[PDB]
């Protein structure tokens, strides 16, 4: 079920998997947030060059 | 910046699709799968020695 | 009788004991504390106590009761509030002064002193009767009319006395039939054991809509008297409105809350706000309590208390339902109940087989479920009734991949799905209209054909744009608003509209705290034809800027269609959403040119 | 002629009517001073009430008997119970007039009529068939469905259940394969039909009452109700007696199919609630607990339920199976569907993803799998090209799922050239070959020819699954 | 004798058993069920039962034969199909007359009515004989033409009266052999306890490969005549079809096809097919059943009976081993037989290890995998078998580290690791090359260099450029092809062609039924061969976007060389593949100018 | 171990003790404490595995007044991979480091497929240095694990985020990884690499790295080995 990451299930394991999730996610947030950053001034640059 | 744009929504689209939704599933498998199933042996086990 | 010959924590193991079925309420110790045999070995049964058995002593009595956990039914069932266990609430408070409820305290489930009028029914002596056969009504209360008492199920013979008509407490043996010529007599009231279902002699299929009065519900997401029900009840989600509108407004004869282990302080607001709310049809000033019973639940409650909680709320609501009354329990947090099973389950030592819980959690969940449906009363005369299960689920930390709200999502026919972010945007009920689905809606054709033909294609046209608009607020977010064509402008604008003006209800005003059913179906009417004008008059026109600026008066209009007051009168609201509608497509020919 | 008459039942058993019940727990209930208890008996309990339990004795000890009760062992006393001891294994009363008749979960008739009058008392958990003496099953059943008939094909003996998820449909696909299942080339041993249909032996357990009468209308609604024989065990039925409920409506498929020669299906509708009574009743026991709670004989208790299906040498009936379950997290490596998938001939996956874009049928093609396809396609069946083209839509379904991921990965644009084709192939083959009419029929051959004309999306030279005999004959317009 | 105490499912205890042994067949039961010994606790002694246990009751007498569970080799053994405890399910079906097996039922293993023709061996009257020395040949089937009759092991002496050429019964006494006084006298069948193995002079070590006609299987995994190889994998995953093509297509004069545990179809199929296929090691075509015996135990039949099914095989095939013939039992899923354990474990309610299984586990795989190995046969003439264990491990949930699989790795040289997810696609015979491993590619380099000499080579080369694409996929379904250099590309192109196209092997098609090894060869030549030259014209400028369609044609003759047909001849098919080579080479010039 | 105490203690003999498949001895002890009907441990084995294997390890080690000393190698077959399984998570309790033979170094076909990181050795720290070996043991050991270390993190970065968030280091980690792996742990089955040549080949691993990057390596070890090329 689903894409496995073949690791070895124990209670550090799970902790760090935990961890390397929150990492993850938070990772996720933050690129978006800057890919809407460069995106806004990426539309600004569009706009000015077909000015 | 296109190119910068490219490459950061293509992390940020890679890590949503492939990278948390695989992380999450494995730590979905160490706890809820493998932890839970250790557990029940282990209380099957102490049930039997208590009997 | 039988003596304790063991104690162990709340085990208690008795002695000389022959003659206790399993599962018999057995009274232990001097304290008469309530347990029940959970196993029975030889002539000693092991007694499960409810309460805490910090002063059992080898040698105490426990006296057999010969019924198992029973709930008490009967008149003066309507108003008065219960633990888990059928105690009353009220009545501990009052005879013992004391805030607490003391050990082995035994005050009788339904008030005898209580003089009830009672109305002897068609069944005259000798003849015969049957299980559920209404043999007399009882003036209970203003808003139960006629608390119309029915002989046991599992009772038949010849009436051989019956009792004229005046005013009766619970002990004066109304009725006396008589079976192979064993006279038994009947009382006011009537025992049943808790954990078998009440019989019914058909159960039919549920296919009349619970009218929650609120929009969104009744229009997108119905829920079908008789039909069960799943709730997130994760606090802030606004679970309040959808309690409250099942008590207050729905079409339900009555309404059995029931609360297992809920947080103190949550029960203490119920109980607070359970009388101080009133019902503006059948009369004015009838408040709900008048027909709702409340079985209530701190989570220090005896753990058994909370594990049959639902299960006496089941029982009380199958009673109402045998009277022909289509009575509507709101089960809060079954999860909570699902964590009684779970202790019942380890302190029993049943293995668990599923992150802890019993192996049966999902037979018991099904079951009581089942319990639910719309059916034809035992006996005669025939009048039908139906039990709906609106059941919330509150998982241990807001998972919602637990046991026990898999098993109710997979049960539970309706899942209306309430949201934290809907609520902090202030956006009431709160419904996620993205993931509550329903399956009632099917079944509910054989009623909207009949007096509503239009309802289903529109709230599929409705559906469907609200999530065309969901999809495309991923799209505005990509790239900018202007990419988007004219006809997605429009599904944009007129699905925002929807959340602001159709699924989002006041509920406090006077004007949308109950939105009928025929104004529900008009304000969709209404809201469909705009974005189907606003569609067709841009696919074969105009700018979809110029018509919006050009008939910003027709959208006001439909957006303040919501303050219609329901109270004046079922044909003058239809005849003015009629003329909305009117004026609505005059305006946009006008705008066309 | 007469051969049967040997039978001769007439012989007279006195049961003794014990009195002696030591110990009750859970389901179980312990006798004491039984006298030669049987393994695998039968007993009566008789509440005080009066009220009559079947038990069934599950362990014997010298003179002691764990008698597991049905309906629940509440109520069940020491001092007034009686426990009649019948003296033989559980055996339903069988005839071949069964069929038509609306049972109970423990073959009690609820369709308000008598008792059936019957040919023979046959016994539950029947023997196993001898595997020397099944025969390969290999002739198609055209069940309609067209993700079905032309990939995953099931053949007539086929033990194929239907895996899903609470809240999809697959009580509708079922229903549809039932009123819609016939030989791919009928045998026409009657010309107008009167033999030609499958009888059915539904079997619902642990179900609702919605399900259960949505089963009996559809089958009223169809004609069928006078070949079906329902075993409804509803959810407010005793949990302990959905173990029988399969085994009773297997012995009666294998008494109207061996024993009477008729074709004849199988409902198990809602296996995975027949896992939880499994698990309840072993629980209870303290048994060893298998992957997930279930018991260490979850795999061969459901394969006694299961391998009572298939094809018999002289005999001219099939059991064909069709076990709808419930992965209860559609997570296919739950022990319910893990190990029902290791015994039963491959399955129909019925996915949640498919259905929640609004397909129907929601089957999932690409994790199901048919193990008795192999034989029953080919020239002599269906047609010469169904198996490449089977394989090949699976390979190019498996690339255009793994090319929607890749969009959404790396974006549209990223992808080649024959990756676009693969995504187009599987909007067309998701759209208009796994989507069907609930009602519609389509014979494997205008499937296959729906198939070719799917597949044409590719150039012939990128199908290397295809033979290049079968690619050369069949990819172009004829 | 004694008589039952106890029927607890396949478990059985029984009293009176004063001078039982452990790991004694004894009857039970008034229709003599058969069952070991498993414990004793004082006089009773706890058995399980062979057959299904319903129906005994606390008095059925229980004899005890005072031998162990063993299985009558001789003629007659070849062409037949047995149930796990030895009884021929022809002849079941020929006796009781009726679809199902009786319980109880004692049918001799072997005919005792057909009369093998009897040519006397070199061992006269006088001559000193020893265990295992072969005394005579009996011509049991066209195929097997000479099934050389042996003394049983632990039994010598000198020949006293031996049975001239002839026709006998498996009851006529054929040799006399006497020790000390006692003059034993031998027959053609010899009974055997299967619980230990039969002896051999001495182990060699595997150095000859099982060809198995599958293209990964002989190609990247290949596995040894006296190996041991396990093939795990989830349910539909391919194990029973890649067991059916190794039993129906490698070069093993013997076949013992052990189905402990699954569904009767995959074992009447066998039947149905196998007697329409044929070979041509004997140098004519014959049936392949001749060969083949099939010891079925399907999953439905008593659990106990997996065990000795699984036993009954494995010293049928060690017999066959004994005489010269390379025989290769096919366990059909060791996993089943863990599954008998562990159910009958759980029974005695002992031991639970690590997902319930009993501790024991470990050692009886062990020991059962370790009956296998190429070894020379006991006495003389001197000859050398090999028996090469191959059994698929069918781990619950598909998981590698299922502990039956755990247990089965570490002591099988090869591992044939499957993936659900391959086989999901139609991508056989689905073996996961990542994960899979065998141990005997260094010491088959021996055979390679006398016959193959490049295949090692090729073999390295193939499985670095599939490692190579795994990791280049990782990078990729992550960043895109963008990135990837041009190198890159042709190593993830080549790898797909070689999945798709010589990994794949459809099984059952007539073209890749049996792929024998000369062409397999001859297609890791045609793949690699087709990679160096892509590599080389990538490297010599011409850049491989633009190749790739100019060499299509090439590239779909490698992909479709895997359609020549194998009865085409080696002379035919390595004819057509240095002319594939060839034009491969020519064109690739070619195409860099 | 008996015949090795009498071996090195009563015969001043050196002894070199393997125990093959020691997670076979733990699957026995097992089988006999579930026939007991023990206590059972983490995983099903008896309570008691720590003291009845101490009593096996802990038969080696040289001894006052005797020449004799008893090396032991116990090759344990720890089972589906994690070292946390109760085997051989109570062998590293008692046995002073151990030498950890991974599987997908091994998939890679790096002969022996040691992996340096999860492999110890708790009295390493005193057979190293001047007098006993070369000077510069002690030292490149650490730096090689640190850098064995970063490396295998700068792997993982790049596998979840693209090349260009590595740093100078992290790209000199994964060559120094690469190079390491294939020439270094890589070895032939008869190679016989004294310890001078292998810190050789360490030296000429790690001047990779510039003077200033390796940083666990003191500044004269350093000064003395690194530029000596
Ligand atoms: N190499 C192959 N050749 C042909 N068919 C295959 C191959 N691998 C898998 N299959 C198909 O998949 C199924 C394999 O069944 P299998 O998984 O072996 O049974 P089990 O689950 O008992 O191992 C069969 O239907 C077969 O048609």
């Amino acid at each position: 079920s689903g894409n496995r990451e073949q690791v070895f299930p124990t209670r550090m394991t799970l902790g760090l998997m935990k961890t390397k999730l929150k990492g993850a996610n938070q990772g996720y947030s933050l690129l978006k947030r800057k890919s809407e950053a460069l995106t806004k001034r990426f539309r600004d640059i569009t706009k000015r060059i077909d000015d | 910046a296109f190119i910068i744009l490219d490459e950061v929504i293509k992390v940020t689209n890679r890590r949503v699709n492939a990278i948390e939704h695989v992380i999450i599933p494995r730590t979905e498998n160490t706890i809820a799968y493998i932890n839970s199933e250790l557990d029940e042996l282990d209380r099957e086990e102490f049930y039997r020695l208590k009997k | 009788y039988g003596a304790i010959y063991s104690v162990s924590g709340p085990v208690v193991i008795a002695e000389n004991m022959i003659g206790c079925a399993m599962y018999e309420l057995v009274k232990v110790g001097h304290d008469n504390l309530v347990g029940e045999v959970i196993r029975i070995d030889g002539d000693k049964a092991t007694i499960q106590v409810y309460e805490e058995t910090a002063g059992l002593t080898v040698g105490d009595p426990v006296l057999r009761t010969g019924k198992p956990l029973s709930v008490e039914l009967g008149p003066g069932l309507m108003e008065t509030i219960y633990d888990g266990i059928q105690r009353p609430l009220k009545a501990i408070k009052e005879e013992s002064q004391s805030i607490y409820i003391p050990r082995g305290i035994d005050t009788p489930a339904l008030d005898r002193t209580i003089k009830w009028q009672f109305t002897p029914g068609k069944f005259q002596v000798g003849d015969h009767i049957s299980g559920g056969d209404i043999y007399g009504s009882v003036f209970e209360n203003s808003l139960i009319s006629s608390h119309k008492i029915l002989l046991p199920p599992r009772s038949r013979g010849t009436i051989t006395w019956i009792a004229p008509a005046g005013e009766y407490t619970l002990d004066e043996k109304i009725l006396e039939v008589e079976f192979d010529g064993k006279k038994s007599d009947f009382t006011l009231y009537h025992t049943w054991p808790v954990r078998v279902p009440r019989p019914v002699t058909e159960k039919l299929s549920a296919d009349y809509p619970l009218l929650t009065g609120q929009r969104v519900l009744d229009a997108l997401f119905p829920c079908v008297q008789g039909g069960t029900t799943c709730i997130p009840g994760a606090f802030g989600c606004g679970k309040t409105v959808i309690s409250q509108s099942l008590s207050k407004y729905s079409n339900s004869d009555a309404i059995i809350y029931v609360g297992c282990g809920e947080r103190g302080n949550e029960m203490a607001e119920v109980l607070m706000e359970f009388p101080e709310l009133y019902t503006e049809m059948s009369g004015t000033k009838e408040p709900i309590m008048k027909r709702t019973t409340l079985v209530a639940n701190t989570s220090n409650m005896p753990v058994a208390a909370r594990e049959a909680s639902i299960y006496t709320g089941i029982t009380l609501a199958e009673y109402f339902r045998d009277q022909g009354k289509n009575v509507s329990m709101i089960a809060d947090s079954s999860s909570r109940w699902a964590e009684a099973l779970r202790e019942i389950s380890g302190r029993l030592g049943e293995m668990p087989a599923d992150q802890g819980f019993p192996a049966y959690l999902g037979a018991k969940l099904a079951s009581f479920y089942e319990r639910a449906g719309k059916a034809v009363a035992l006996g005669s005369p025939d009048r039908t009734g139906s039990v709906s299960i609106v059941a919330a689920v509150s998982p241990a930390g807001g998972d919602f991949s637990d046991p026990v709200t898999t098993a109710t999502l997979g049960i539970t026919q309706v899942f209306w799905g309430l949201d934290k972010k809907l609520a902090q945007r202030k956006h009431f009920p709160s419904i996620n209209t993205s993931v509550s689905y329903s399956k009632y809606t099917n079944v509910l054709n054989k009623f909207y054909d009949s007096n509503y033909p239009e309802f289903p294609v529109l709230r599929d046209r409705m559906k469907e744009i609200l999530s065309n608009a969901e999809e495309l607020e991923q799209v505005v977010q990509l790239v900018g608003k202007s990419a988007l064509s004219d006809s997605d402008k429009i599904t944009l604008d007129v699905a925002t509209l929807i959340k602001e003006d159709f699924l989002q209800q006041n509920g406090y005003s006077t004007y949308d705290a109950f939105c009928p059913i025929w104004k529900t179906f008009d304000m969709m009417r209404a809201f469909i034809s705009y974005h189907d004008e606003a569609q067709k008059a841009v696919a074969n026109g105009a700018n979809w800027s110029k018509l919006a600026d050009s008939t910003g008066d027709v959208k006001h209009a439909v957006s303040s269609s919501k303050f219609f007051e329901p109270s004046r009168g079922e044909k003058e609201v239809h005849g003015e959403f009629e003329k909305l509608l009117s004026t609505m497509q005059e305006r946009f020919a006008e705008s066309t040119d | 002629i007469n051969k049967k008459a040997v039978e001769q039942g007439f012989n007279v058993k006195p049961r003794l009517n014990y009195n002696t019940v030591s110990g009750v727990n859970g389901p179980l209930v312990i006798l004491e001073k039984v006298k030669f208890p049987r393994y695998n008996e039968i007993v009566n309990l008789t509440l005080p009430d009066g009220t009559v339990r079947q038990g069934q004795v599950l362990e014997i000890r010298g003179d002691r008997a764990i008698v597991q009760v049905f309906e629940g062992t509440s109520g069940i006393d020491v001092k007034k119970t009686t426990v009649e001891f019948t003296g033989e294994s559980l055996r339903i009363p069988v005839s071949e007039d069964m069929l038509g008749r609306i049972f109970d979960g423990s073959g009690r008739p609820i369709d308000n009529g008598p008792k059936v009058f019957a040919e023979d008392y046959l016994d539950i958990n029947g023997s196993p068939i001898n595997p020397y003496a099944r025969i390969y099953p290999e002739e198609m059943i055209s069940t309609g469905v067209s993700a079905i008939d032309t990939m995953n094909s099931i053949a007539r003996g086929q033990k194929i259940p239907i895996f899903s998820a609470s809240g999809l449909p697959h009580n509708e696909i079922a229903a549809q394969i039932c009123r819609q299942a016939g030989l791919v080339r009928p045998t026409k041993d009657v010309h107008d039909g009167h033999e030609e249909n499958f009888s059915i032996v539904f079997a619902a357990m642990g179900v609702n009452l919605e399900t259960a009468r949505f089963f009996k209308q559809d089958f009223e609604e169809n004609g069928s109700l006078e070949r079906t024989s329902l075993f409804l065990n509803l959810a407010n039925d005793p949990t302990i007696e959905r173990i029988i409920t399969p085994r009773l409506a297997l012995t009666t498929a294998e008494y109207l199919a061996y024993q009477t020669e008729r074709h004849v299906l199988t409902i198990l509708t809602d296996m995975s609630s027949y896992a939880d009574a499994l698990r309840e009743v072993s629980a209870a026991r303290e048994e060893v607990p298998g992957r997930r709670g279930y018991p260490g004989y979850m795999y061969t208790d459901l394969s006694t339920i299961y391998e009572r299906a298939g094809r018999v040498e002289g005999r001219n009936g099939s059991i064909t199976q069709i076990p709808i379950l419930t992965m209860p997290n559609d997570d296919i490596t739950h022990p319910i569907p893990d190990l029902t998938g290791y015994i039963t001939e491959g399955q129909i996956f019925v996915d949640r993803q498919l259905h929640n874009k609004g397909i129907y049928p929601p089957i999932n093609v690409l994790p199901s799998l048919s193990r008795l396809m192999k034989s029953a396609i080919g020239e002599g069946m269906t047609r010469k090209d169904h198996g490449d083209v089977s394989n090949q839509l699976y390979a190019k379904y498996a690339i255009g799922k793994d090319a929607a991921a890749m969009k959404a990965v790396v974006g549209e644009e990223a992808l080649s050239i024959e990756d676009k084709l693969s995504l187009e192939f599987l909007e067309k083959f998701e759209k208009t070959f796994i989507t069907q009419g609930a009602y519609e029929d389509r014979t494997v051959f205008e499937s296959l020819d729906q198939a070719w004309s799917l597949l044409r999306i590719y150039p012939k030279e990128m199908l290397n699954r295809i033979s290049p005999k079968i690619l050369d004959e069949f990819y172009d317009r004829a």
